[PDB]
RNA sequence: UGUCCUACGCCGGCAGGCGCGGGUAACCCGUUGAACCCCAUUCGUGAUGGGGAUCGGGGAUUGCAAUUAUUCCCC
């Protein structure tokens, strides 16, 4: 795997201020406006859930409503169940999921899935 | 004619008369 | 008795003035003179690859006719109709960078100078140069 | 001696000033063979082509035009020019000459001395 | 004028048939991945007259046009002028024309499918 | 406003009109669609190659549909240009340049069914002085009744401009021996207002 | 105003048919359930097939 | 059917136009295009080419319509 | 002398039909430099008969949507068509237009009448003003339907339509429409 | 119509940024340099330089928040 020519290890080493130079324009604008208290809270929660995970299989489920959360490179490998309005959907955090919001991975609507008269006399 | 058209015509005629009549540092020191 | 710019056909004036400015060779042509659309409502690049000379000549003529104009006035003047897809068309101004570059190049020719009341206007060099080339065009057209 | 008249179309208004001269005829500082639409060029020269250049040989007229569109501006120009000539031959030249001039101007085109009373209608609630 | 003796009616450029009985700035546009504007700038960067027809170019001008086409950045073609500016896997300013566009669209849709985002799932439910 | 109001059908549908007819994309779609409902409304023997009569074939649009269904047919048209372009489309069924109001020239009891798409509204307007709307309609309907195998249904898609048109058509049909009625599929719907005079001969 | 136009256009259709009927007897021998209240149009039903209109000939 | 007007001059077409065009009593890009099977740009360019040799008389010129005639 | 377009003489123009003399206004009182006059010619009945007939043709070229109001375009078309007509036939295009209108006007037409279901055609005569109107309208329609998708300019097709209608040949759209209208009116006496 | 309308200068190719002024108004935008139109160039009857939808990538702006594309720009 590589993202904009940059591998995951130095992505985790990559700083917050010039992480915006590989992200997109909406992405860069959002990171310039700064993450609020809920996003930092869920960052701490994900880091804690990754903390006491046993080192052989994936950590436990973290459930949230934060659909406007962006996937950051530190989240890669977390088990996040995001709300769609009715239920929670659990998703892997893959390395190539970096540029997309969390709310894209829990669709809030179901797809739409939708005898002639003949006279005898 | 009516108000607006006559007003524009009067301004045009006044400006034309002025620019036919047409064809330095202000006096900081009062004395000659 | 001297023939004035206002007494001369304007399109032949612009053509001869562009030829004169290309002949002088003192215009500062930008590097991106090839790779730019002149406004956002355009679709293709101009076919006339010496478009900078014609635009500078037109700008000099416009500043002769009505001075005190800045960059925004030049963007209004060469603005046009944008066809907005399947939406109704609208009016969109010209690109500000092209107006700024033609104004600064004509200023670097000593052809155009700033004024206290606003943007750019003509130099006396500019006025008599336009009068001389207008005399040339009037001789080439009215006397023939 | 000099006069000043006006002519008009829907919203295009022209003011013509008429003075003694040699036959230099100007609108906005430009000759009448330079006003932008050549397709209506003969609409500009109609008093010239009817009345002859000899009757224009001793007069200078300067017209300032504002408002309207291209066609309306041309019509205001020709109306102002014809009214200026009529006014000059009324005030300072004999009456009878103004009579045949005003006549021939009427039976060619009646609008050359009177404005057209047509304008855009309003919309009501 | 008249026909030259070396007029090529159909050119084979990037596995694409090019009708020689067309202007060069639009015969290049006939290639996928090249529009009117990009064809105009690549022909102006090659110093080639745009009044001149496509079908009777010599081989040297055709090869120089192609070398500008797969190498825009080396010939002062600006960075903002390209199709794929910041490629998601390996960020480099590029211009894919014939088969690269179809392929790179295919793995774009495949990446959208494999992460199960809304856009990929919706577009592959669309057919 | 209406093609029928223009005047004589032959003079109206000239070479220019014929060219524009096959060029019209709506014409193709709506006519094939109407011919589908026509073949369905008339109760033709199921799984049986039928023998229908195209009273108004024109460009052979309805005719080509019958050819695809495997039903052999014979065309009838007053427009020479339209029949020329129909044979240029190479339709399977035979054609015949004749007038409906004049009379269909076939043995009584020959055609099992008859397809008429937008052609009977032209018979209610006397384009000439000799032309008599009532008589023309009656004669056509009587001939059709006989020509049609006694019992087979003759679907008649029409575009009435008023009630007088429909009234005339219905009376001249019922008194000629034609029994049945009219199926107005989607009656409230205006873009789908399809009047089909279903007329069995028995 | 166009609604009354359309409605009694259909009424004149019906009356002219009903006045055709008696001389038809002498000299010789419609979407009501498919109307939508909320809107102009033609709504499908489940018990009955797609909308139609049968006016039999005598 | 589909028109197949030529984009550059063949030998026979060039010869017949150079010996037939200066007497039509009507010279216009459209008419020479439709009677010589020539695309309009090539017909236009041939027309100012023939005007350059003095064989063709211009009577009026416009951005939409330029019209010629024979010399004598 | 007053000449159209600075070139075109109106003294030799004659009308060969006595019906249309008072309704085709090309004479010394109606001789104008341009077909652009912007007069109030439809504010009262029969006023438009005194219009110059070139101006009527110019006003009737402004048809089908996009071309509405584009009168300078149509006077350009008229000027180029007159030049093409002169350079083709060698004779004054004003007489060509007058003859085309005369040969293009329907002299006998039909009227749709009806009582109940019986819709028929009754032959009636055509007034000279309506003769001029349908002649102009059919000439404009003939030119417009003639070009519309080919290399032929609107001016060339317009010139060809006036030339062939002045000759009375069957290739013109207006002549064919007049022939079929008169044939229907003759068959509906 | 306007305390958000904006003149002007600089940077960018464009969306757009920075600074410095005017306007609570026939005072400033604004002599409201609008579009059709006119002139000149290229295109030639070809679903084509007509037509622009739907899509891939990138940039910017408004907002706590733009994902199911707020909007704008370029290819
Ligand atoms: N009296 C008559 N006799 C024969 N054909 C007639 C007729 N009156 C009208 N028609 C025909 O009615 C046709 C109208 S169009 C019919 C074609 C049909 N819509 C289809 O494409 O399948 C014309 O082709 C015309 O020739």
């Amino acid at each position: 795997f590589t993202y904009r020519g940059v591998d995951l290890d130095q992505l985790l080493d990559m700083s917050y201020e010039q992480l915006m130079q590989l992200y997109s324009a909406r992405q860069r604008r959002r990171l310039n406006r700064g993450l609020r208290r809920k996003q930092h809270s869920l960052l701490k929660r994900l880091r804690k859930a990754k903390k006491e995970a046993p080192p052989m299989e994936k950590p436990e489920v973290v459930k949230t409503h934060l659909r406007d959360m962006i996937i950051l490179p530190e989240m890669v490998g977390s088990m996040v169940g995001v709300y769609n309005g009715k239920t929670f959907n659990q998703v892997e955090i893959k390395p190539e999921m970096i540029g997309h919001y969390l709310g894209e991975f829990s669709i809030t609507y179901k797809p739409v899935k939708h005898s002639r008269f003949i006279p005898l006399k | 004619v009516g108000p607006r058209l006559s007003r524009r015509i009067l301004q045009q005629a006044r400006q034309q008369q002025e620019e036919l009549e047409a064809e330095r540092e202000r006096t900081t020191r009062l004395g000659p | 008795p001297g023939v004035t710019v206002k007494d001369v056909n304007q399109q032949e004036f612009v053509r001869a003035l562009a030829a004169f400015l290309k002949k002088s060779g003192k215009l500062k042509v930008p590097e991106w003179v090839d790779t730019v659309k002149l406004a956002k409502h355009k679709e293709l690049a101009p076919y006339d690859e010496n478009w900078f000379y014609t635009r500078a000549a037109s700008t000099a003529r416009h500043l002769y006719l009505r001075g005190g104009a800045g960059v925004g006035s030049m963007t209004k003047i060469y603005g046009g109709r944008q066809r907005n897809g399947v939406m109704p068309s609208h009016f969109s101004r010209g690109s500000k960078s092209v107006a700024r570059r033609v104004l600064q190049a004509l200023e670097g020719l000593k052809m155009v100078e700033k004024d206290q009341d606003g943007g750019r206007k003509l130099t006396p060099q500019g006025q008599r140069d336009l009068d001389r080339i207008a005399g040339q065009v009037a001789a080439a057209n009215k006397k023939h | 001696q000099s006069v000043q008249v006006f002519g008009r179309k829907k919203t295009a208004t022209a003011v013509a000033h008429c003075k003694r001269g040699n036959g230099l005829i100007k609108v906005n500082g430009r000759p009448l063979e330079m006003i932008e639409p050549r397709t209506l060029q003969y609409k500009l020269l109609e008093p010239v082509l009817l009345l002859g250049k000899e009757r224009f040989a001793g007069v200078d007229i300067r017209v300032r035009v504002k408002g309207g569109g291209h066609v309306a501006q041309i019509y205001a120009i020709r109306q102002s020019i014809s009214k200026a000539l009529v006014a000059y031959y009324q005030k300072y030249v004999d009456e009878a000459s103004k009579k045949e001039i005003k006549d021939i101007l009427i039976q060619y085109d009646r609008t050359l001395l009177v404005a057209d009373p047509r304008r855009c209608e309003s919309k009501k609630f | 004028l008249v026909i030259p003796e070396k007029f090529q009616h159909i050119l084979r450029v990037l596995n694409t048939n090019i009708d020689g009985r067309r202007k060069i700035a639009f015969a290049i546009t006939a290639i996928k991945g090249v529009g009117r504007r990009y064809a105009h700038v690549v022909l102006r960067k090659a110093d080639i007259d745009l009044t001149k027809r496509a079908g009777e170019l010599t081989e040297d001008e055709v090869e120089r046009v192609i070398t500008i086409m797969q190498n825009p950045r080396q010939y002062k073609i600006p960075d903002w002028f390209l199709n794929r500016q910041k490629d998601v896997k390996d960020g480099k300013y590029s211009q894919v024309l014939a088969n690269g566009l179809d392929n790179k669209l295919r793995e774009d849709l495949e990446r959208l499918k494999k992460i199960r985002a809304h856009r990929g799932l919706r577009h592959f439910w669309g057919l | 406003r209406r093609p029928e109001h223009g005047g004589p059908p032959e003079l109206f549908y000239d070479e220019t009109e014929a060219r524009k007819y096959v060029r019209n994309s709506r014409m193709i779609d709506i006519q094939t669609r109407m011919a589908g409902r026509a073949l369905e409304l008339l109760y033709l023997p199921e799984n049986k190659p039928c023998y229908l009569l195209d009273i108004g074939c024109g460009t052979g649009l309805s005719g080509s549909y019958l050819s695809d269904e495997g039903h052999y047919w014979v065309g009838l048209d007053i427009s020479p240009a339209m029949l020329d372009e129909a044979v240029d489309r190479e339709i399977e069924g035979d054609l015949l340049l004749g007038d409906m109001g004049q009379g269909i020239p076939f043995k009584p009891g020959t055609f099992d069914g008859c397809i008429s798409i937008s052609a009977v509204q032209w018979l209610c307007n006397a384009n000439k002085k000799s032309e008599n709307p009532a008589k023309r309609l009656y004669c056509f309907f009587a001939s059709l009744f006989s020509v049609l195998v006694r019992g087979s249904r003759a679907v008649l898609q029409l575009y009435p401009e008023n009630s007088e048109q429909l009234e005339l058509i219905t009376t001249q049909a019922t008194k000629a021996g034609f029994s049945g009625g009219m199926v107005v599929d989607y009656p409230n719907s205006a873009k789908a207002k399809k009047f089909y005079l279903c007329l069995f001969s028995g | 105003r166009n609604k009354k136009h359309q409605k009694l256009k259909h009424q004149k259709e019906a009356e002219e048919e009903e006045l055709e009927i008696p001389p038809q007897y002498q000299a010789g021998g419609p979407g009501a359930e498919y109307k939508a209240k909320k809107a102009k149009g033609d709504v499908k039903k489940k018990g009955r097939p797609d909308p139609y209109a049968y006016i039999p000939l005598n | 059917d589909k028109l197949n007007n030529l984009v550059l001059f063949d030998k026979a077409t060039y010869d017949k136009l150079c010996k037939e065009v200066p007497n039509y009593k009507l010279i216009t890009p459209a008419v020479v295009s439709e009677r010589l099977k020539i695309r309009g740009s090539l017909a236009r360019a041939a027309l100012q080419e023939l005007l350059s040799k003095g064989l063709i008389k211009l009577v009026s010129k416009h951005r939409a319509q330029v019209i010629y005639t024979r010399n004598t | 002398d007053i000449k159209l377009f600075g070139k075109w003489s109106t003294d030799d123009v004659q009308i060969n039909d006595i019906s249309l003399q008072d309704y085709i206004a090309v004479k010394e009182k109606y001789a104008k430099y341009l077909p652009h006059s912007a007069g109030r010619y439809a504010a009262k009945r029969f006023r438009k008969a005194q219009c110059p007939i070139v101006e009527r043709l110019t006003n009737s070229m402004m048809m089908h949507g996009r071309n509405n109001g584009k009168k300078l375009m149509t006077v350009r078309i008229v000027k180029h068509a007159f030049e093409i007509i002169h350079l083709l036939t060698g004779e004054n295009p004003l007489q060509v237009l007058v003859n085309a209108i005369i040969n293009s006007g329907p002299r006998e037409d039909s009227t749709r009448i009806g009582r109940a279901g019986t819709v028929r055609r009754q032959a009636v005569d055509v007034s000279p003003l309506r003769r001029v109107n349908q002649a102009i309208w059919l000439l404009c329609t003939g030119a417009r339907e003639a070009a519309f998708r080919n290399i032929k300019t609107i001016a060339e097709c317009l010139a060809d339509e006036l030339i062939n209608a002045a000759k009375g040949s069957s290739n013109s759209y207006a002549i064919k429409k007049k022939d079929e209208l008169e044939r229907v009116a003759k068959s509906n006496r």
